[PDB]
């Protein structure tokens, strides 16, 4: 069908802007037509605090678009449908090889704002493209930035229990299919880390309420340090704790579903593109 | 009703539903109007939709 | 004053019968002619 | 070439129907063709199964191969 | 301000807008 | 309604010799 | 048996055209009839500027023909016409009996009515696109009055 | 491709029923079969949600997951015509549901069992002895908290419950009916959640307890408001251990897979991905996610 | 431009039977 979506650029684009838009022409980006909220650039603006979860919810709510052609006044781009496929390319400056992986994950770029962006001086907007990366790399960088945020805030509060070089030796590198990448580890990622923290703190009393809902079978599998909490807590506090914990558990589970998960068939490393459909 | 040491200048927007007038001179734009395409969409036994 | 009098009908309107003309069909040309008369009246106002 | 022309000409998408709203006599014959197209693309005959092979390029998708 | 400059110089070089009063950033 | 079981043979137009709208 | 005389009131609707309305003064409209033949979005403007013969300074100059280029916007409106099945089945089988001529005329009438609503919807979408591309390229008066 | 179901009645639909069905045009209805001509006895959600038995919503979720979905376009005498929902086509779905949730954010919708009550969407046929219930269509941020209220009422039947009984929205509060017993399959989902929790409680980390301890004693966030400035002792006796990275990295990989499995468990019912919702026309162009 | 290598045989005037200006 007719799928060519154009966006309204106010000012004409100069030569270096044309080159920087040509450099990443194969990548995908979301959509809100306005060039102001054209992508993820309104969460990564200097206007809001760079919070991960609102960025993820906006990225999973709104549609995606892979752009085909660039001009001095127009941006030819086709939005994503669940029906057919589009040929997309890996044009991200943190380069992850899409060798034979059947899935691609679309997440906000956690490797720094400058690494995946184009800054438009002449226009009103500074656009960003999300990270399209294979899903074991996606869950691995989620692990190694989540645990690094935890093990960093801990040594900011108390540096007597852990070591910063000990967590930076392992939690700064991912190793998928023999490729060894390095993680730009510097704020960011604090609300997701504290969400996970609240979940694993209130999950003991959650598991106790669940096993008391329906006996020693499910009470043997906790260890002795994982079993003992005293049986005295208020009704309203317990109910609000369970409700807020299950809310954060549902949001955290749908968040560790990595969003719009793209799928690929034929990765051609000579031309750096793969036939990509929405799944 | 004591006046404090500052002075406040209160600012508010006002949304107004106006009625514009559009002028456009003789032979301003030029339209290239083509004959329309017709495609039978709903192949229904009750009612056809073109 | 744009005028001092207006022209109107001199009599009450009468209910005209329509829908029951049982005159026979002339030919294929008659049904094709009334088809072309009804269908091309979309694009021809007077 | 004659075999190739006879093979390509049968395997061709049918053209889209036009309604010239502007002209008078063209609108009547175009809606005449419209009802003659529906009446042979709906009824039980070989004409309505002849219409299904033209594929009119949502329903059919050539797949990807590895 | 860049919108005012671009419109005024664009009309000069020749020879879009969401609110008319929005170019003049003064309240009444 | 009024035509809940009835056919209609014809109608009576309101003196309109070329118009189909009205009562 | 005649059993009731029911009175119904069919609504009178004004069917508008783009030439019958009066904002066709603004637009010189043509029948291109195949818009896929123009693939280039940009139309070349050859603005030729005349010259005044100044004899006082004796600084003679031929005409300064400059060229700007301007984009051609394209718009795509789509409405649907609902023609029923049985009336098209009557319209295909042309009858010869004078009792089925009335059913043929009824089918022609309802098919022409649905076609007229579709054509009127297209001629109300033409006017909407023309008003949209007039109001897109219309600066306010308080700037254009002293700018022009 | 003809995508049109003509669900035919046996008996004559009365005029008030025609008005009540014409009031509901564009709403989601789940079908029994995907074919062109069906019967009414089997249209809708009434075969799983009956008046005689308890409202069990988890089997209704799996029914809405399994069977096809259709929108209602035309209703007339003796027959009402539906349009199926296939992937690859954009459908117009209007908000005609009685607890009104405004779709201002254009969020992804969700198809629900009628948890807010039957009798507002029960719409009744006195032609033939059948009851057509229309599933609730509503965004997934409301849907997760409604599903957690359903799952939490059964475990808080034993031990303020009006907060769990009703729903929370930005504009209004609506009352949704809870049963005293969830049912067999709701108890099965609660049992699977209990086994997941009683297994995953030992596979929790140790480092984030030091974060919550130093953050409680140091800096109150808005998110740290639930504890009421109190820490339990289980946190302390799991913080009598020293922190390493290897066992925590393996534990966070199995935590990633377990949180993906919980994402599989909570995601029940169909979801619709909206695009270009019109608030003034009150319909939304949607497709199946 | 568009005519960077092309000849042109004729042009199509905008219904102007005696005018040479316009599109």
């Amino acid at each position: 069908m007719d799928l060519k979506v154009v966006v309204s650029l106010s000012s004409r684009l100069y030569t270096d802007e044309i080159a920087k838009m040509q450099q990443r022409i194969g990548c995908i980006l979301p959509l809100a037509q306005n060039v102001q909220g054209l992508g993820l650039g309104q969460v990564y603006s200097l206007e809001t605090v760079p919070d991960y979860v609102s960025m993820y919810n906006y990225l999973s709510d709104c549609t995606l678009a892979v752009l085909d052609e660039v001009s001095v006044d127009s941006l030819i781009l086709t939005k994503i449908v669940p029906g057919q496929t589009y040929a997309i390319k890996n044009k991200y400056q943190p380069f992850f090889q899409w060798h034979g992986t059947g899935s691609l994950s679309v997440m906000p770029p956690v490797f720094g704002r400058e690494h995946a962006t184009v800054k438009l001086e002449s226009n009103d907007v500074d656009i960003v493209f999300p990270m399209v990366l294979p899903t074991p790399i996606a869950e691995e960088v989620l692990q190694k930035i989540l645990l690094f945020n935890v093990y960093s805030r801990v040594v900011m509060q108390a540096p007597g229990n852990a070591d910063m070089l000990d967590v930076h030796m392992h939690l700064g590198s991912v190793s998928y299919l023999g490729h060894h990448y390095e993680l730009a580890l510097p704020a960011l990622l604090d609300n997701l880390s504290l969400y996970f923290c609240i979940m694993v703190t209130l999950l003991p009393r959650a598991s106790m309420r669940l096993v008391r809902g329906l006996n020693l079978f499910q009470e043997m599998v906790p260890d002795e340090i994982a079993r003992i909490d005293l049986d005295d807590l208020s009704v309203a506090d317990d109910l609000s704790r369970m409700r807020v914990m299950m809310t954060y558990l549902q949001s955290l589970a749908s968040l560790f579903n990595l969003g719009p998960r793209l799928a690929t068939a034929a990765y051609s490393q000579e031309t750096l593109t793969a036939t990509c459909w929405l799944r | 009703k004591i006046h404090p040491g500052v002075a406040m200048t209160v600012v508010r927007t006002d949304e107004i539903l106006s009625e514009n007038i559009l002028f456009s001179s003789r032979a301003s734009t030029s339209m290239f109007i083509g004959t329309p395409n017709v495609s039978r969409r709903e192949a229904r036994v009750d009612a056809v939709t073109f | 004053e744009a005028d001092n009098q207006i022209m109107g009908p001199s009599s009450y309107a009468s209910f005209v019968v329509r829908g029951e003309n049982l005159v026979t069909a002339v030919s294929y040309g008659r049904v094709m002619r009334t088809f072309e008369h009804f269908m091309a009246r979309i694009v021809d106002s007077p | 070439r004659r075999r190739l022309q006879r093979r390509i000409a049968g395997l061709l998408p049918p053209p889209a129907r036009r309604l010239n709203i502007s002209r008078g006599s063209e609108f009547t014959r175009d809606v005449r063709g419209l009802v003659e197209e529906h009446a042979q693309a709906s009824s039980l005959s070989a004409a309505a199964v002849w219409r299904a092979g033209l594929l009119a390029p949502s329903g059919w998708r050539p797949p990807v191969f590895g | 301000n860049r919108g005012l400059y671009n419109m005024v110089n664009e009309y000069s070089q020749r020879l879009f807008l969401e609110q008319p009063c929005s170019f003049l950033q003064e309240a009444f | 309604s009024a035509a809940e079981g009835l056919f209609h043979s014809f109608d009576l137009l309101v003196g309109k010799d070329a118009r189909e709208a009205g009562i | 048996k005649f059993e009731v005389l029911l009175g119904v009131y069919t609504n009178a609707i004004q069917y508008v055209r783009f030439l019958e309305t009066a904002l066709a003064v603004s637009c010189v409209n043509t029948e291109f009839k195949d818009l896929s033949r123009m693939t280039d979005g940009k139309i070349q403007f050859r603005i030729s500027v005349p010259t005044i013969a100044h004899g006082d300074g004796r600084r003679p100059s031929k005409q300064r023909t400059f060229i700007v280029v301007k984009n051609c916007h394209k718009h795509h409106i789509s409405t649907e016409m609902e023609l029923s099945m049985l009336d098209l089945e009557i319209l295909h089988s042309i009858p010869e009996t004078p009792v089925e001529y009335a059913e043929y005329v009824g089918a022609v009438k309802t098919v022409a009515s649905a076609l007229q609503f579709g054509v009127d919807a297209l001629e109300r979408g033409l006017i909407n696109t023309v008003l949209s591309v007039k109001l897109r390229h219309a600066p306010p008066m308080f700037i254009l009055q002293t700018l022009a």
